[PDB]
């Protein structure tokens, strides 16, 4: 049928009384421009594939939500950064776990489904994989977030 | 945990889904976000579909390719299924969470059982539509 | 690759799958082995599978639990199922390999589609069979 | 009625390129140890315990590309996977890209049991093995000759 996306920025335990509008409004904000850029792709004649790629890999510049930029921290305050893209046409996939040197897994991911003959890559191994294929390496502290830091200090003292 | 799902034009289907994990994970855990079938998984016969929850339930379910098992196997809608898998099976065995889908037709569904899914939808040429609570 | 699946004499399915990898693997590569639904998978209601072969296609077919959807969705046997995943739809994507099955009901699959498969099985208070070719 | 299947791995083995002592020794291993799974559950044991028993044994025998006798990545070093599934439970436990556990397919039951986690990799799945007091070994002690020699004829062609 007509062309759709959806998109996602995690489920979980959201509540009216523990949010304010001006937090809610700016989740509203990232997730409308973020679908919009989507759905003009589409219209544009864009594939499924380049969109859902775009879709998450702004949803990981994005410091609102947990993946990439804002990404939660470990019990060692670590970031480990795992993602997956699929084909439905080709039903090739490919996936990265437990990286922290590449700033946009899913763009690894992609990496990994294209430009090799395997579907899952992991740490190190990933890592250099991508540097091969000419991503470059980052520093893992350019995902850390004050709000995100904050929340493993809190998870700690509970 | 992010996610985005899409029917193109040409009538392809594609899913792709990206996370950092837990606060405070133990380091070296893997979850459903890079798993195949778990929380990843697009068939143009059937459906593209990104989860979000607790993983490890995700994970023991195939949460994304039974969502697309119970469609071409079972004859179950996109509805059907979603209700089965998120407000069903994912609940017996202590899972919460959600996920977004489109199957071959261009049906989209946003289930959960949580309080809330940050998430948008939008058809091609047509406003989107947001959402973070229950609706 | 290796693998067992038992179903003992309470009805319970389990199902374990260990590899090595392949020989001059790229360091860091993850095959079905390790993860659920693709190398390994159980369920009471359906099946137990171990999947040894090529990898990838294992992972992108999802082949252990497409044997038990199969059988618990599409209502086929599991030697339709086995028939089904090894010899139409992981040959489809370019995959070679076997795995091993046992239903609820104790029947047994050792299906593969290469030259061979190092394999045995055997019931309880029987004799044991064993197999390297076809 | 209990049964029990094992396999040590599906591909090109031709009776061109085996020998009648190799073929044997295959035989007499997977006997052996599908033999002992059906002892395991003519007694009455787990089917989880039986799969975790016979893939315990495939690993520790040297002629299966498992534990010891692990085929060798490009770098001569050895990355091992292991997954277990409970079908009463539905629980699983899982690793993959451990280089010092001896024996994946018990650090797999170990992530089920002794975690509330399905799937741990690398150096943080070989951490909490150690924490929960799983043995490290050397990596060479799943090396062999065979599987050397396979890796250099794999660097020839
Ligand atoms: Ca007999
Ligand atoms: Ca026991
Ligand atoms: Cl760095
Ligand atoms: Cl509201
Ligand atoms: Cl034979
Ligand atoms: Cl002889
Ligand atoms: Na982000
Ligand atoms: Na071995």
């Amino acid at each position: 049928g007509k062309a759709v996306i959806a998109i996602h920025g995690g489920a979980g335990a959201i509540s009216r009384a523990q949010m304010s509008l001006q937090q809610e409004l700016r989740y509203i904000e990232a997730l409308s421009a973020i679908v919009e850029t989507g759905q003009k792709m589409l219209e544009a004649g864009e594939s499924a594939l380049d969109v859902v790629t775009e879709a998450v890999r702004l949803l990981e510049e994005c410091p609102l939500f947990n993946a990439g930029i804002g990404a939660v921290f470990t019990r060692d305050e670590t970031h480990e950064l795992d993602a997956c893209v699929m084909d439905g046409n080709t039903l090739k996939a490919g996936a990265v776990a437990g990286v922290s040197h590449l700033r946009n897994p899913v763009l690894a991911a992609r990496l990994v489904m294209e430009q090799s003959p395997h579907v899952m890559m992991i740490g190190e191994g990933a890592e250099n994989f991508a540097f091969a294929r000419g991503m470059e390496r980052v520093s893992p502290e350019i995902f850390s977030t004050s709000l995100r830091y904050e929340q493993l200090l809190a998870a700690r003292k509970e | 945990t992010v996610g985005a799902v899409a029917l193109d034009l040409d009538g392809n289907l594609a899913a792709a889904t990206s996370t950092g994990g837990w606060t405070n994970k133990l380091p070296g855990r893997v979850g459903d976000s890079p798993l195949v079938g778990a929380g990843c998984y697009a068939n143009n016969a059937s459906v593209a579909v990104s989860c979000t929850g607790t993983g490890e339930v995700f994970i023991r379910a195939l949460a994304a390719y039974d969502i697309a098992a119970l469609m071409d196997y079972g004859g179950l809608s996109l509805a059907e299924a979603c209700e089965r898998v998120v407000m069903e099976k994912l609940p017996a065995l202590g899972g919460s969470g959600g996920l977004i889908a489109i199957d071959h037709e261009g049906n989209v569904a946003l289930p959960f059982n949580t309080e809330g899914m940050y998430r948008a939808w939008g058809y091609a040429g047509d406003t989107p539509t947001t959402g973070i609570y229950r609706e």
